[PDB]
């Protein structure tokens, strides 16, 4: 399987760059220019493995998209955060237990 | 590009057993493995499957409750942990690798030799050898009864008579104890002047008995 | 879920003969299908995948066609190595293996019938087993019924069939009737009836108890 | 459920759902982010003749849209204007809020007549059609898109 | 003496993990929207089926007030919000060992 | 707070919001499920003339739609084509993503003229109009629907009673 | 890092992202609330000529909508019907689910010709346009709105 060791990704980050005065809607940036650039390199494992996960993630994601009746589903990320918290603290947390994350 | 299963295993009802599928000669993590079991005299049946990454695990409706599949990319080994075993789960288990698709589909080009798992759960006991007297060309045989577990080997005169010997496959009985029958066809005149002794070598029960077959009226 | 069915189970064939197996899935699985090959005691070997493309190292004679529900595995020329069970797996639904197609070679031979009484040492333990032996009979199909005092016996009989012998190409079958010591002594006459294609009239071998 | 990868240090490993590791720390929602990856990285042919063969029309299947925050620069991108001999448009108009791919080095424009056997066009291999932070299974008319798939990973940014 | 409730519940639903296979999730070769659903039947229990019909009729009252208050045309977060409230009630505040509100057992 | 049912071993009770029980365990969000139940199956006579009495038109109230993941087979379903004396359409067109009821053994067609006072049609008793995994308070034109109500319950992991 | 205010002693204290206060208790989601506040409270000029000068037309920026549960009674509200010299409509029609402001003491209606060089009309100072429980950055035709800003608070 061919892999690209260099990952040049465009994304937006809310927390990373807060410049100011660009939030005003009249003078705000154009739709094409809001994105920022980043580069990932010098890593054999992290870059190729990411492409491996997304190809496999489509399998489970397709069944989820078919199950939901929403035309646009933005709640995928929020659902995982709930499951993470529910698995640990959802039930009674026993001190020094395997499921419970409590250490005296 | 070869997959190695476990050689032999034996269990009890509801017992726990682990099967290790070793993989070498090609990249493991790139492809997704799966387990397939074959019951004696029955077609192949899919047990469980796991994705190449290991995040997604897949089980059959019958197998989802009592079976657990796991793989380690570092050791290139596939572990199937079996819990709450049943008699229906006694089968030769096979592990294979993807034929074409890369971590997408379940096609299998290359299969392992298979691992035998027997859940029958019966106390190991020596077989009872009963000779079958000839009649009147003459046919004679030996009957193996109430033996557990497999295998059972039958030889005539320590292998001196290899020809015209038919060792029939084992049959399961209602009591859960296997039984095997072996026969041989020899001339009628040679029956009187020659002696035929059937050898039954059973390793687990350590029962080796040589029973001569003589016809009398 | 979805379970495919195979029309032929056991198909008689000869060297250099065209062989066609039909595997029809219940639902429409489109083009996703595969065929497998399993020899006795050997791991299954992939014959073909997707019903179009052949795996590397697989002989070129093997071919397959069909789309949607209908599928046909065709072998233009049969070879001695080619005798194995064939299963068809479709990846659309939950994985489902077919009933399997076993390939054999089919002259006609007459079964020899041999019936043996329970041994004397077997009687002392309290269990009596009568064995009826069929040897050197092909074709494979045969039917063995047990008759005790001219009465049919169902459920108390166990049978086993050996594999074809390489030299003479003849199958062998053994049927064993197991009964309690008391039940064996009550009935005087035990008989074994054999029905085969080679024999025009089914031949019956019977013995008398304690004789 | 949906696979979720975790990165301990400069390596990605995946945690099974049944197992529970307390050493894993989720400090905030910002750690979790969804990253799309284009097929160009996977060594598939980006030529126009192969791309049109992978796409196909299908009916009876409603379209689904999923959002991805991060995406990758695409060397090749496709814009489709396709009509039939009767002049009808096979692909639907782009919905509100959906825009073309932001970063494309090459935008291929293919205008030709062909039959559509379905109402919407889906990818046979199952790859999603990239858009501006909205991934859709169906193609939209006059909107530049890329072929890609989406993944979800956990990043231990602060410690 | 109360056969107004129907003790047999034949339900249509969707399939979450029901199909573990990977050669059909693709929408092009996938099943039609009408055929994706799976069927199941619950029977030989009087309590579970009748109580389910009892709760939804009463839930409709409180649910209507929520839909009127929210400006969303379609609200899919009702069920997910309940999971948030579940965690917030227990671990939201300071969790005291051997306390009634805190769930901790030594 | 919207009522939330809990399931116990061969017993079903309701969970109060104020009462905090540490015995209840929620391992994942998959446990939570929304189940629609039709009003037709429980305690009412199914006939076309009675169905028209329950529905009524009202204005000034915006429509609201809620999704329901689980549903019940409906014996009777209703499809409405309704216009005014001038030929105008009383009911609005079905929005994108909304489909007819998946399981209907009998679908009664209703095509008739009516006064239609108001923009949208609402249920007098307050029962929701079932659709494909979406419950709506207003009827949509040319869309098969059933009268039903939605519930929210917690499903146990140890044994599978539902799904 | 959206700001979140908390009221404990009836005095505002600041929650830094790095800081963690265990004394604050979040019992349920109902505690969290979003409250919009109109610019009228900030002493800005409430006359129509000053409001129309703050608004301006801009293209290339897609509109965004955010919901607010609570709002404030407005003395002055603005409704815009604005076209170009060719009769084309300057502002887009209000989308489904969006309604006028419920509480307005005075609704100023301005119907006039304007340059309208842009796709949408945006606020120079950055204040959101109030709508029925929906705040939008762009103006909608024939819809009563108020100028306001949104906050998020925790209620004990
Ligand atoms: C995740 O990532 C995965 C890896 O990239 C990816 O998996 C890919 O899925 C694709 C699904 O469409 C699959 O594409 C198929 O390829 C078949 C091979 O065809 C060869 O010839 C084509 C025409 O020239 C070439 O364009 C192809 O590249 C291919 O050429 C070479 O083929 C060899 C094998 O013969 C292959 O070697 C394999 O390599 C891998 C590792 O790379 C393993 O080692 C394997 O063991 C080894 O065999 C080469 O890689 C390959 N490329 C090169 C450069 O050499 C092709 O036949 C398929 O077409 C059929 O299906 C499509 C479905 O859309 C139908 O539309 C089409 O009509 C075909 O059906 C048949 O058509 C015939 C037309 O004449 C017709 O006569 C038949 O009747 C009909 N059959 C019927 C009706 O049953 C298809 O294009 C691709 O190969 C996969 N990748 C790999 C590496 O294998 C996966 O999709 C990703 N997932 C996501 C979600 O993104
Ligand atoms: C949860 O589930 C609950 C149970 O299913 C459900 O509760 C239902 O609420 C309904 C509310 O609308 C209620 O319907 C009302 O029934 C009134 C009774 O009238 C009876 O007689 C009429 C004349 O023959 C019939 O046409 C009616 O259909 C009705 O039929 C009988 O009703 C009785 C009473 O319940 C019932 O007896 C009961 O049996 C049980 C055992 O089965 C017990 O023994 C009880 O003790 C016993 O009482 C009979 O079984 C039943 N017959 C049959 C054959 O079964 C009716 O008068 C109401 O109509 C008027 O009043 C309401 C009040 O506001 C108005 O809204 C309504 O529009 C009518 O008022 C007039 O309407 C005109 C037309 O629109 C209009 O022009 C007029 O202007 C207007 N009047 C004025 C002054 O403006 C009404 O139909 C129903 O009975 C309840 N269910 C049951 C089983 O009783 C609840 O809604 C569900 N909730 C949710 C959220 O799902
Ligand atoms: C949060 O709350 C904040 C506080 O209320 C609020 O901030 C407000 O932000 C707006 C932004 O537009 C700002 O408005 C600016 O005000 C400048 C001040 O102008 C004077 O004079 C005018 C005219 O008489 C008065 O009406 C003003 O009130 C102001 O008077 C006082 O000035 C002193 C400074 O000396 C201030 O300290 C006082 O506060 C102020 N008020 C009082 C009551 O005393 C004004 O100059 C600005 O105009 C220029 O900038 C604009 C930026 O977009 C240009 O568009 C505009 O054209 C002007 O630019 C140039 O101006 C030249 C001046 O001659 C021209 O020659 C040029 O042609 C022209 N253009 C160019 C290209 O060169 C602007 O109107 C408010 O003043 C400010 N509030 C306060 C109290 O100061 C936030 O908006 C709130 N945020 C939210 C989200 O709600
Ligand atoms: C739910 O309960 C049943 C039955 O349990 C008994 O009956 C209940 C009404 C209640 O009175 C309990 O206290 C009783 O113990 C369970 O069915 C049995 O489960 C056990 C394992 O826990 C199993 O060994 C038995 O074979 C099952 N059959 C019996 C005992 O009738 C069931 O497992 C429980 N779980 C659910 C929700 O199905
Ligand atoms: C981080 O990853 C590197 C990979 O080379 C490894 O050597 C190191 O032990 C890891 N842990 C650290 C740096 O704490
Ligand atoms: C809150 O502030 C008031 C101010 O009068 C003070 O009396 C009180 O002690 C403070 N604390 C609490 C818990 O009310």
């Amino acid at each position: 399987p061919k892999c690209n060791p260099n990952l040049h990704y465009w994304t937006t980050q809310d927390e990373g760059a807060a410049i100011g005065l660009a939030w005003i809607p009249y003078f705000g940036p154009a739709a094409e220019g809001i994105y920022i650039e980043g580069l990932m390199h010098n890593q054999d494992g992290l870059i190729c493995g990411l492409r491996q996960l997304a190809n496999e993630t489509t399998q489970a994601l397709q069944l989820f998209l078919r199950a939901t009746t929403e035309l646009r589903t933005f709640s995928i990320l929020n659902r995982k955060a709930i499951d993470f918290l529910l698995q640990r603290w959802g039930g009674t947390c026993h001190i020094l237990g395997p499921d419970c994350c409590i250490e005296p | 590009v070869q997959l190695v299963q476990s050689g032999v295993t034996l269990v009890q009802p509801g017992g726990s057993l682990r099967v290790s599928c070793a993989a070498s000669g090609f990249t493991f993590s790139s492809y997704a493995m799966s387990w397939v079991r074959q019951a004696p005299g029955k077609g192949l049946e899919w047990v469980s499957a796991i994705s190449g990454l290991g995040g997604s695990t897949y089980y059959a409706d019958s197998v989802k409750g009592r079976f657990t599949i796991s793989r380690d990319n570092s050791k290139n080994t596939l572990y199937l942990q079996m819990n709450s075993l049943r008699a229906e789960d006694t089968a030769v288990y096979y592990c294979a690798k993807d034929h074409r698709v890369w971590a997408a589909g379940y096609h299998f080009d290359y299969w392992g030799q298979g691992a035998l798992v027997t859940v029958s759960s019966a106390s190991t006991k020596g077989p009872s050898v009963f000779p079958l007297a000839p009649s009147s060309t003459a046919a004679l045989g030996c009957l193996v009864k109430d033996y557990f577990p497999e295998p059972v080997t039958v030889s005539w005169n320590s292998g001196a008579l290899t020809s015209g010997v038919h060792t029939f496959p084992a049959v399961l009985q209602s009591s859960g104890l296997y039984s095997l029958s072996s026969v041989v066809t020899v001339p009628s005149s040679s029956l009187g002047t020659q002696t035929y002794i059937c050898n039954v070598n059973h390793k687990p029960s350590n029962t080796k008995v040589d029973k001569k077959v003589e016809p009398k009226s | 879920d979805i379970v495919l069915t195979q029309s032929p189970s056991t198909l008689s064939a000869s060297v250099g003969d065209r062989v066609t197996i039909t595997c029809r899935a219940s639902q429409s699985i489109s083009s996703w299908l595969a065929w497998y090959q399993q020899k006795p005691g050997e791991a299954p070997k992939l014959l073909i995948s997707d019903a179009s493309s052949l795996e590397s190292g697989v002989p070129s004679r093997f071919s397959g066609s069909g789309s949607g529900t209908e599928f046909t595995l065709t072998i233009s020329s049969l070879q001695p190595d080619d005798f194995a069970t064939y299963y068809c797996q479709q990846y659309y639904s939950s994985p489902t293996f077919g009933g399997g197609t076993k390939v054999e070679i089919k002259t006609v031979a007459a079964p020899s019938v041999f019936i043996f009484p329970p041994s004397d040492e077997q009687l002392k333990s309290g269990t009596a087993s009568v064995v009826c032996l069929l040897n050197n009979f092909y074709p494979r199909e045969a039917k063995v019924q047990w008759k005790v005092d001219n009465a049919l016996q169902s459920g108390n009989s166990q049978e086993s069939v050996t594999e074809q012998d390489s030299k003479d190409s003849t199958y062998s079958l053994s049927s064993t009737l197991t009964l309690s010591k008391a039940d064996y002594e009550k009935h005087k006459v035990y008989a074994c009836e054999v029905t085969h294609q080679g024999l025009s009239s089914p031949v019956t071998k019977s013995f008398n108890r304690g004789e | 459920s949906i696979p979720l990868g975790v990165i301990h240090n400069s390596t990605l490993q995946v945690s099974d759902v049944d197992k529970l590791v307390c050493r894993d720390k989720l400090s905030s929602t910002n750690q979790l982010r969804s990253v799309g990856l284009n097929l160009e990285g996977n060594g598939v042919a980006t030529d126009v003749p192969s791309a049109t063969k992978r796409w196909g029309f299908r009916s009876g299947v409603p379209p689904k849209v999923v959002n991805y925050e991060a995406g990758e620069w695409a060397e090749n991108c496709y814009n489709l204007e396709i009509k039939k001999p009767d002049g009808s448009e096979c692909l639907p108009a782009a919905p509100d809020g959906i825009r073309g791919f932001p970063r494309c080095r090459y935008v291929h424009k293919v205008s030709g007549t062909g039959p559509c056997a379905g109402d919407f066009a889906f990818h046979k291999e199952g790859a999603f059609f990239l858009y501006d932070r909205l991934a859709s299974t169906v193609i939209y008319r006059g909107t530049t898109f890329a072929e890609g798939v989406v993944a979800f990973l956990i990043l231990p940014q602060a410690k």
